[PDB]
């Protein structure tokens, strides 16, 4: 090999992953709850529900869009808009907690090359852990950009609102079990985006 | 001796990459207030509604994370003002957040009005000395 | 003595106390308070605090910045950081001729109408302390400028750092 | 000693969860586990979802109950 | 289609008996007390659960909350402005 | 695993410093669940002025470590001071006063959800003997709270 | 017949959400992010790509860039004007 | 020694993938794989092509993902 | 396998550098992330002259070897002189040394993108001491950049 005058342990790696995996997962923990207040006004969920406790639905956009199909023909759009998630009735806002927390269990499971290997494990595993807080950062943002998405197309007039239907009972039941006043409600039409180009208002800011 | 001023504290990645997702959130809520802003014009303030009077303006600095009856209580307590509740409460409870630091109870008062929203409203009656809640009629 | 909150905005006499501390030579604390009162000295003292000294022909520019300077987002002064306005002040005032312009930046982060007013804030306050210490209004100009024209990129945490400050120039 | 410098513990108040002093001063230390406490850190994984579910697996996979596989978890 | 108007079984838990036939669950933290009948909970509280989400709900006289909801094994709620969370075990 | 106690709070140390406080001249007393600190105007600012000395930080370092044994909901700052000019001039005095108590309270990290500042002037004197400036007893700033279970 | 307009995972792919069911790759050299899902690699960049060619593609708001290609160990991006070439590994 | 002749490490900035020295200098070395750097010479056979296809050969022929020989890891 | 840093750098040699060139007279500043070296014109050229001295070179490759530690896109050279006949033989002359100077620089091996040469003559002093020629200090040349992340 080289010139022709120069021609004439796996456990370690495991360990540290484990080790420095659940490390970095309670040192992201004690990161998240020093800036709890912060969190909460960046990503207030509460105050983009709408009118009787709907949580607004998740668009999603695209711009210069290209496809090459096969040789002889491609189709290119200038704007793309999508409906990932549909809107629903809720009883509770969602929080910050169910998307950026991370699972810490402490693990209570345990010389001339198993150090350096072993450090080996120690930074893979922090790296695997930055990398799972960065999907879940990105999933957050995702949700939150679409509802925001909605908000703006809304006052854009592109998309529709959604209808609610409620009846009244009056005093129902038997004589064994009353209830005083039933209300019934449900959601017809949901929200849906419009091909009628000619209704779309258009902003302009000074 | 070569330096540049700003020598902070060291810095972590997550709160990096928190900071990185938080301008983008910022800079769209922007973008879109400029545009809702735009296309729909307000004509109305909430002063006629809420106005203020004397022993309205001592001040507070409030941390809350609850439900609004409670804390408007409180205000009109320290406000020495009778308090009035008018219609029903629903069942899913209206919740409030508010974070300020040394504002006057008027303002207080103001701004958990505007965001309580289309589901509860604020009345000062200050030649009675009332402060009402009342909720919307809607359920 | 010296009183921490600007010593009542008095004239400290620095270099009594100390040729009457170093009695029990005279000499020594002559030749002490001679090189303690000196220009380099000065320079050297807000080089040990985090303030920027840039001379060049004959103009002087001095960089403070705001993250250790002013409190979190208002135009309140931090007392805290008190010796480094004290050097200032007595960098500032070797040059009882020139005329003084300060001006605020700020990062990329918010409205353009906020970071215009906290910045004109920010500079209408470091004015003011440098009015109240002896320096005359007509030698005073302050401006704010937004993320007009930085010196760093704003993409970047370290170099979005180093974009608030406050920039003193004069001739 | 929870009721240092104090005449001693009383009794354990179970409406508030707390004990009395020999003194008429409430005392800092807790006696039942219906106390107010400010827990902001939990332990265990599968949390802000159904929990971790019972099955046992030949692989090191966790998943929770509502279809949600923890990585933190799971062995590599 | 008229919807199921409630569960009747909220009155008992508000009430603070038991379902029959149920397990009881370990809460600490706070004033609560937890059920499990058919893999779903029921919460006898005067607290306000924020973030993990209730199928039915049910209010007393004097205040107090009774819920029901799927099971989890914590509670995030709301004290006297104050957000704060509460610990599940048994399940 | 649970926790014994609230944390960072003793018994001893409440006894301790509140015997300090008294020692010192800070009136500490408590009726039922109710907590009253009383401190003169004199051992804080200036004569007759907004300004806070450079040497009452470290009291009110001492009041704030005091405050962090505690749990509770709201805190009242209020002012009294004497006549001096008009009634105006002395009832922006106490305000400001209180403002400034108030505002370095909770830059310090006291666990309260609401702080409510007021400043009466002097409308509501405790001593008949009224000969003195701000060396008068009825020349105060007041911090009332309640203990939570 | 009229082609396929686009493939709408680059939608998540802009947004940085990974494709379900698809696993990650390593990528040194530069500032990008790619995945594998049905022997196809999604790129998320901000670079632009010269030599290895690719099959559908979108851009977001801020200059974001997406793309849909066929798999490859290397890259040949252009950063400020000039060349150099980013590893993919993990194929 | 990253920030030699200086304070030494400050710490990572992951935002740009480069060390900070304890004054406000940038230092040369890397702490990120997503830093930029000028690779112009990478290793591995079957490259510019889709890589090399995971078969094994009985022969020592290496083929690629497009049906390409290289004959370069190719075994005479 | 991965390089740990950009290949032959060091922030020590920085340092040492930027110590030696100041030592010796030439000027060199960082705010931010801006750099700027400023230089005498007696120093590389002759009497109102463009023609480079021999002796110019040993500074010029020092110049070049401090300009090949960082990573850049954009460099500037501006010339400025003082007066000496009209305006348009002092632009002329300005352009011509900024011509020659940034012609070595980019024959040296200085991995930029772009170099920018202009001339502005005598518009914009720095001194107003101005007795002297080419021995005045507001004759000179200002090779300026910015250092990329």
């Amino acid at each position: 090999t080289g010139s022709l005058a120069g021609l004439q342990k796996e456990t370690a790696l495991s360990v540290g992953a484990q080790a420095g995996l659940a490390w970095r997962a309670k040192i992201i923990d004690e990161q998240l709850n020093k800036q709890a207040r912060n969190l909460d006004a960046i990503y207030d969920f509460n105050s983009l529900v709408l009118e009787h406790n709907i949580l607004p639905p998740v668009l999603l956009e695209g711009r210069n869009t290209l496809n090459l199909a096969d040789a002889q023909s491609i189709r290119i759009s200038d704007r793309t808009y999508k409906v990932a998630k549909q809107a629903h009735f809720i009883t509770t806002p969602p929080t910050w907690r169910q998307y950026l927390w991370m699972d810490y269990v402490k693990p209570e499971a345990p010389k001339e090359i198993w150090c350096i290997y072993t450090e080996r494990g120690w930074k893979n595993g922090i790296d695997q852990a930055n990398t799972i807080l960065e999907e879940n950062i990105a999933r957050i943002k995702e949700d939150f950009g679409g509802m925001i998405l909605y908000r703006k197309l809304l006052a854009m007039n592109m998309v529709s609102p959604p209808y609610v239907s409620h009846t009244d009972l009056g005093v129902t039941g038997d004589g064994s079990e009353i209830h005083i006043d039933d209300r019934v409600l449900r959601i017809t039409a949901l929200p849906e985006l419009n091909v009628n180009s000619a209704e779309w208002r258009a902003a302009v800011a000074k | 001796k070569f330096k540049k001023p700003p020598i902070n504290n060291p810095s972590d990645d997550a709160t990096i990459k928190l900071a990185e997702a938080a301008v983008s959130v910022s800079d769209s809520m922007l973008e879109m207030a400029k545009v809702e802003k735009v296309i729909t014009p307000p004509s109305k303030d909430n002063t006629l509604t809420i106005p203020n009077a004397y022993n309205l303006q001592a001040r507070a600095s409030v941390d809350w994370s609850g439900p609004i009856e409670e804390l408007t209580a409180r205000i009109a307590k320290a406000a020495h003002f009778r308090f009035r509740v008018l219609g029903k409460s629903p069942s899913v409870p209206v919740l409030i957040s508010i974070s300020t630091k040394d504002e006057s109870l008027a303002e207080i008062l103001r701004d958990i009005d505007y965001q309580a929203g289309k589901k509860a409203s604020i009345h000062v009656y200050p030649n009675s000395q009332v402060v009402e809640l009342r909720y919307a009629k809607i359920y | 003595c010296f009183h921490p909150p600007y010593n009542n905005f008095q004239p400290d006499r620095r270099a009594v106390k100390r040729v009457g501390v170093d009695t029990g030579g005279g000499t020594v604390g002559l030749v002490a308070s001679i090189y303690r009162d000196s220009k380099r000295k000065i320079i050297r003292d807000l080089q040990k605090q985090d303030i920027q000294y840039v001379e060049y022909g004959d103009t002087r520019t001095l960089i403070i910045p705001t993250d250790k300077y002013f409190m979190f987002s208002s135009p309140r002064l931090n007392e805290i950081c008190y010796p480094g306005l004290n050097n200032v002040i007595r960098l500032l005032n070797f040059y009882p001729q020139s005329t003084i312009y300060v001006a605020g930046f700020t990062d990329n982060v918010g409205s353009r109408s906020h970071k215009r007013k906290l910045s004109q804030a920010q500079a209408e306050t470091m004015m003011t302390f440098l009015w109240a210490n002896g320096i005359a209004a007509k030698r005073l100009k302050a401006e704010g400028y937004g993320d007009k024209n930085a010196i760093s990129d704003n993409a970047i945490i370290h170099g979005s750092a180093q974009n608030r400050r406050i920039e003193i120039q004069w001739f | 000693g929870c009721c240092s410098k104090m005449g001693g513990i009383n009794y354990c108040d179970s409406s508030a969860g707390r004990l009395v002093c020999n003194n008429g001063f409430y005392s800092t230390c807790y006696c039942t586990r219906h106390a107010v406490m400010d827990l902001q850190f939990l332990m265990g994984c599968c949390l802000w979802h159904g929990g971790v579910y019972p099955q046992l697996n030949s692989s090191g996979l966790v998943v929770c109950n509502d279809g949600y596989v923890s990585e933190e978890c799971s062995l590599q | 289609g008229i919807p199921p108007s409630a569960n009747d079984l909220l009155l008992h838990v508000l009430e603070g008996v038991p379902p029959p036939g149920s397990r009881r669950l370990v809460v600490s933290g706070g004033d609560a007390r937890a059920w499990l009948s058919n893999e779903k909970m029921y919460v006898r509280t005067n607290l306000t659960i924020l973030s993990p989400g209730w199928l039915a709900s049910m209010t007393s006289a004097d205040g107090t909350h009774a819920y029901e909801m799927q099971k989890s094994p914590v509670l995030l709620v709301s004290w006297h402005g104050k957000v704060m969370q509460l610990k599940v075990e048994g399940l | 695993k649970l926790p014994c106690r609230v944390d960072g709070a003793c018994d001893a140390t409440i006894i301790k410093m509140m015997t300090d406080l008294n020692k010192k001249g800070i009136k500490v007393a408590s009726v039922g669940q109710n907590y009253l600190i009383s401190i003169p105007a004199s051992a804080l600012f200036a004569d007759q002025s907004p300004r806070l000395n450079w040497a009452s930080y470290s009291l009110l370092n001492e009041i704030a470590a005091f405050l962090k044994q505690f749990r509770k909901i709201a805190i009242t700052v209020t002012s009294y001071s004497s006549k001096y000019v008009s009634v105006k001039r002395e009832r922006a005095l106490t305000l400001a006063r209180s403002r400034v108590v108030s505002e370095y309270l909770w830059s310090q990290g006291v666990d309260s959800r609401i702080i409510f500042t007021q400043g009466l002037g002097s409308d509501k004197p405790i001593t008949s003997y009224t000969l003195g400036g701000d060396r008068s007893p009825n020349a105060r700033v007041e911090i009332t709270f309640r203990r939570a279970v």
